[PDB]
């Protein structure tokens, strides 16, 4: 299941779902959650409990009649001249997904030689502590401990396991209490951008 | 349409053949009325239903 993005939204309009369907090798791939695009067809598929009133059907074209004790009264007419309802519904299958915007050793194939240049330059450079506390906070003033909390937690540790078959948390979790216009809920809405 | 001479030399008896036929049901009593026979030698077979 698909659904339309907010940024397609008109006014006062909720977001429209639609089915699609993966056959063979791309099945594996659109888990839950993503944002993707796809390319495929536009394909009609029958339905059942769309019509509540009567509506387009078929038939057949011979010109026959009944004859006495069989006449063509409602169901055995029904059957004998083989009418079917018309309902379609629209699906769209997909033969391609791509992710909209796109293991260590995986990653870092995965990464061209000028990415690698650039996450290269980045590596060994002090100001990383310091610019990326204001490359993601530009115009939020001061609070510069906030900031380095929320990258230290983007970061995160290390989960370990022990031998009697218990577990270490290795997340970190950051609450903020602040009086009224401090500029608390941008630091969420940054961090969710 | 064909057109023949020929001789007599036997007559059957004349007898009755119905046109319009009419069947009762067993447990409602309803009707089937007015059912039109084929001219000729050709029978009829009653419905089951
Ligand atoms: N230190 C700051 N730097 C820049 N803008 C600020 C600062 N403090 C407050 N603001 C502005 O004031 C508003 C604060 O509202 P908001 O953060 O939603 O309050 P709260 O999160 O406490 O409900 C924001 O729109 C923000 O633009
Ligand atoms: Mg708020
Ligand atoms: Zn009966």
């Amino acid at each position: 299941r698909i659904q339309e993005t907010q940024a397609e939204l008109p006014r006062g309009s909720i977001p429209r779902s639609l089915e699609v369907i993966l056959r063979a090798e791309a099945v594996e791939s659109a888990q839950a959650g993503d944002k993707c695009d796809f390319t495929g067809t536009l394909i009609v598929v029958p339905d059942v409990s769309k019509l509540s009133t009567p509506g387009a059907r078929a038939e057949t074209n011979s010109r026959v009649s009944g004859v006495d004790g069989y006449e063509t009264e409602g169901i055995r007419g029904l059957r004998a001249l083989g009418v079917r309802d018309l309902s379609y519904r629209l699906v769209f299958l997909a033969c391609c997904v791509a992710p909209t915007n796109p293991t260590a050793e995986s990653i870092k194939n995965q990464m061209t030689v000028k990415e690698w240049e650039k996450v290269f330059e980045m590596s060994q450079d002090k100001n990383l502590y310091h610019n990326l506390c204001t490359s993601l906070f530009p115009t939020i003033h001061g609070n510069d401990e906030v900031k380095r909390g929320v990258l230290l937690m983007l970061f995160g540790g290390v989960p370990k396991t022990t031998g009697e078959g218990t577990s270490l948390r290795g997340d970190i979790n950051v609450c903020i209490v602040g009086d009224p216009s401090t500029a608390k809920s941008q630091f969420l809405k940054h961090v969710e951008e | 349409l064909v057109k023949i001479p020929g001789i007599i030399i036997a007559a059957s008896a004349v007898r009755a053949k119905a046109t319009r036929i009419s069947i009762q049901c067993r447990s409602c009593r309803n009707t089937l009325t007015n059912i039109a026979m084929r001219p000729g030698l050709e029978g009829y077979a009653l419905p089951r239903k």
